[PDB]
């Protein structure tokens, strides 16, 4: 039983939201109740909408007439409707069923409603400085900033190969100017450093990537 | 390699020597036969279909009425009539009421009322007959050695399947040979006299379901009825039996339907055998098929591979049936493929002997690289046994128990 | 409806904590509670659940046969009990109403939630290491140099660069959390590239929860 | 006096028909709507193995459901014993003719 949602979506004010969240072959949407769950920065989650059918629904208290529900069995996808989007419907909102004792929840969507032009994410990328290298240890930091809507993919690569070791990279984080802001952190050895040509830092931010790169020369 | 798991399964032994063997086919139960030099053909009985069922009667279950009316007469003024009161569709009654100086009549005493009404059917049962000469049955064919678990549910491609075969059975053609490829061919001769019980037995079709349905008593099915198949506005015989006619004033009486009897008819039809429909092609489930098959044509495919040289391991442990045999699914490690599979019984040390007999006869692969499965059927001795799978090194050995 | 948790705070890996959650505003015997936990940065997961009598309990599996789940409808008091706590069990953990209707069920009220943190250490200081550029990045000479704080346990970390000389184009970053228990950190610098030769670079930074002052060349 | 006791369902209409089947050893079968007041429902053991795509051979667990609507019904209503209400009529002769009748 896995149920699939988007990391990140957005909208402007005045939209019709539309928030997915994939069924596996598990379980057959049709026949499951939806519980959707939104959850704002700072504060804990709240029951947003129950969903059989449109025939068979409750809105969570408080919760406005513009938020609605529906599923599609071709798909096996529950969906979460926001109409006329505002502010303050901008939160985390997770997916939820329950099966013969387990309660499974999805991923989470984030959704941001614009308030502030998409903006390109800004990235500089650190090698191994001498200090380090001394003492045999060699990290490399990718640190990004200045990006709309905080939701970005960090990638490490290698002389062309995908790297799967010693990465850690911190979540958005709304600074300053209403932006966000991460950090991705490779770390290795001295002779790991050493052994690759050259080292690259991809973040991707709404389907385009900025690509930096390092050379140990 | 269909059968494996079924609660009714049959498995007759086939003399040695000749291929002379008669099953009884049962529409629930599958039978795997197995022959001496043979694959071990797994057979069932599917579908059984009667064809081009004439209609016998149809009968009326709820009904509508409209232009109710009535005419009556004083007493001593002849009878009462209407213009429709000999109008097919039209159902009456005449009766004697009571009429007087408080009803507008000279004379004291019984006055003649009629009452009509325009009869319409709205819903109908229809009844058909079978002809025995006029069945269908049919027949999957399914051998076993070398199928693996997919195999198990799959009706798709079998004109070029050797191991499955899809045969069809009419009284008229009581013979029949499936093509089984690499196989050979596969004789069946089959005819029973149970297709239904001797000269009897009505198809009976209402609310979109069908059931099957004894002569005497749907001839005396008191309900409106008209012979043959549906013309234009059929007409309708015994009308009164859904509509009634009450409490009769003077000059006016009171005429109702009855209701829809399908609830009525559905209790009285509980205990009989019936089976579905769909479409225009009569399936029932009953059995009692008993056939005579040749396999003098059927021939092998694997006698000239050599034995495994690679390991083996379980996915499944071996798992009991309800008659007591069982199954097993292997793993191959090996490259050697195509070749036979090392099967063995239960006695496993120095100089030993098999005991018990292997349902799934020469077992073989077709896929050569590299780690392939594939399953295995055994029938352990009254005892117990051990399964020995491989040869020499890296062999696999598992403790049985014929409870 | 309230629904307030107590009991939580800094536990060590193999130890036990015990949550308690006083709820008020409906009858609480009458209804099932559950248990969810939200590690930093990570969406929701369900934890145990128990019914309105307490006959039945269910348990995730990451959780069963570690932690037991309670009740006192006299009382109208939810309990949690965590044993052989790891650095998964890290944190907050929200007491719901998880109740049962015709038909339909949920997570209908949700408490704000404890934090519950397990970690080896109480009191560490970080090991600091340079970020030196050794890539040109040719966007008008825009060097960006850095300084890594590794492995800290309590979370305030100052960080200044040339004794508060130098503000113009910092930027700090929020720390990690990594499952080992302790805390990541790094500060950047956006430098001229004709100063590399001629301006020093030095990070100063400061934790005090162990009284330790490290200048980073 | 009539106060309605209890009302009968006798022709009905169903709707969403669903079920869910689990495979030996791996439980019991489950709905969402298994417990629904509209809904009427039956668990049932089937057989299933490598035919019905399960590991084992043995008797799953099957609930099916669906939803039950009343299309037409009765209701049976209370007689207060002691609340009767007879009407009688009475029509004197002799002055009266039979248009009076």
């Amino acid at each position: 039983s896995v149920l699939t949602q988007p990391p990140s979506l957005s909208a402007s004010p005045g939209a019709s939201a539309r928030l997915p969240c994939t069924l596996s072959s598990d379980l057959n949407v049709g026949t499951k109740n939806m519980y959707w769950y939104q959850q704002k920065p700072g504060s804990a989650p709240r029951l947003f909408l129950y969903y059989y059918s449109d025939s068979d629904k409750q809105l969570g208290p408080g919760v406005p007439n513009r938020v609605s529900g529906s599923k599609e069995t071709s798909s096996n996808t529950a969906f979460l409707l926001i109409s006329g989007l505002q502010p303050e419907d901008e939160a985390d909102y997770y997916c939820q069923v329950y099966d013969n004792s387990a309660r499974v929840f999805g991923g989470g969507t984030r959704l941001t409603v614009l308030g502030q032009p998409k903006a390109a994410p800004s990235v500089t990328l650190f090698p191994p400085s001498s200090e380090e290298l001394q003492a045999n240890k060699a990290t490399l930091v990718c640190l990004i900033s200045d990006f709309y809507p905080g939701a970005v993919e960090v990638a490490w690569k290698a002389d062309g190969s995908a790297v799967n070791a010693g990465v850690e990279t911190t979540k958005p984080s709304k600074q300053s100017n209403n932006k966000y802001a991460a950090s991705s952190y490779l770390s290795l050895t001295s002779d790991q450093w050493k052994s690759h040509k050259s080292y690259s830092c991809q973040v991707t931010h709404e389907g385009s990537t900025v690509e930096k790169t390092v050379a140990p020369a | 390699i269909r059968c494996i798991g079924v609660s009714n399964r049959d498995f007759v032994e086939g003399m040695s020597g000749g291929t002379w063997v008669d099953v009884v086919l049962e529409h629930g139960g599958c039978v795997t036969v197995m022959a001496q030099d043979k694959p071990t053909v797994d057979i069932e009985l599917v579908t059984t279909t009667v064809s081009n069922m004439a209609e016998v009667r149809s009968y009326c279950y709820e009904a509508s009425i409209s232009d109710m009316a009535s005419d009556s007469r004083c007493p001593t003024q002849g009878e009462a009539y209407l213009d429709k009161q000999s109008d097919t569709q039209y159902v009456c009654k005449r009766t004697l009421v009571d009429r007087g100086w408080g009803n507008g009549c000279g004379l004291f005493g019984k006055g003649s009322l009629v009452t009509c009404a325009k009869f319409a059917c709205s819903k109908k049962m229809t009844g058909k007959s079978i002809q025995p000469e006029n069945l269908e049955y049919r027949i999957m064919l399914s051998v076993h050695g070398s199928q693996h678990s997919g195999m198990i549910v799959n009706d798709t491609g079998h004109e070029t399947d050797e191991n499955r075969a899809k045969v069809e059975i009419t009284p008229n053609s009581p013979r029949a040979e499936a093509t089984l490829g690499g196989f050979g061919s596969l004789g069946l001769d089959c005819e029973p006299r149970t297709g239904l019980d001797f000269s009897d037995l009505y198809y009976l079709t209402m609310n979109n379901k069908h059931w099957l349905v004894h002569k005497e008593w749907f001839h005396d099915i008191p309900l409106p009825w008209h012979a043959g198949a549906d013309t234009g506005t059929p007409h309708w015989n015994n009308k009164e039996a859904l509509v009634e006619f009450k409490d009769a004033h003077a000059k006016r009486q009171t005429v109702v339907v009855l209701g829809s009897q399908e609830g009525a008819v559905h209790t009285a039809l509980a205990g009989a055998l019936e089976a579905e429909m769909d479409g225009a092609k009569g399936r029932l489930s009953s059995g009692h098929l008993k056939c005579r098959l040749k396999m003098d044509k059927l021939r092998l495919k694997g006698v000239s591979y050599s034995l495994c040289t690679a390991a083996f391991t379980f996915t499944k442990i071996p798992a009991e049936t309800l008659h007591g045999t069982v199954t097993v699914e292997v793993q191959y490690a090996g490259t050697d493929g195509p070749c036979k599979v090392p099967a063995q019984m239960a006695v496993d040390m120095q100089t030993l002997t098999p005991v018990g007999r292997l349902i799934t006869a020469n077992p073989v692969i077709t896929e050569s690289t590299e780690n392939s499965k594939m399953m295995l059927e055994l029938d352990p001795p009254f005892g117990d046994s051990y399964i020995v799978i491989g040869v020499g090194e890296k062999k696999i050995t598992h403790h049985w128990h014929r409870s | 409806v309230q629904l307030v948790e107590s009991g939580g705070g800094l536990v060590q890996p193999g130890g036990s904590l015990r949550l308690s959650c006083a709820a008020s505003g409906f009858t609480f015997s009458s209804d099932g509670m559950s248990w969810v936990r939200q590690a930093p940065g990570k969406g929701l997961e369900w934890v145990s659940y128990i019914s309105s009598g307490g006959a039945t309990t269910y348990y995730a599996d990451s959780v069963k046969g570690r932690f037991t789940i309670s009740r006192d409808n006299s009382k109208n008091t939810l309990s949690l009990q965590m044993n052989s706590l790891r650095g998964e069990d890290t944190a907050v953990y929200y007491c719901a109403k998880d109740i049962t209707a015709p038909g339909r069920n949920g997570l209908d009220s949700w408490g704000q939630g404890v934090v519950v943190t397990v970690s080896s250490a109480s009191t560490k200081g970080p090991s600091v290491f340079p970020l030196a550029p050794s890539s040109r990045s040719t966007s008008e000479s825009t060097a960006a140099l850095g300084c890594l704080v590794k492995d800290y346990f309590p979370e305030p970390v100052t960080v200044s660069w040339n004794s508060g000389s130098l503000t113009s184009g910092v930027h700090t970053f929020p720390a990690v959390l990594q499952s080992s228990g302790l805390y990541s950190l790094s500060s950047v610098v956006t430098v001229p590239s004709s100063s590399l030769g001629t301006q020093t670079y030095v990070c100063n930074v400061n934790h005090k929860p162990s009284n330790t002052k490290v200048d980073k060349r």
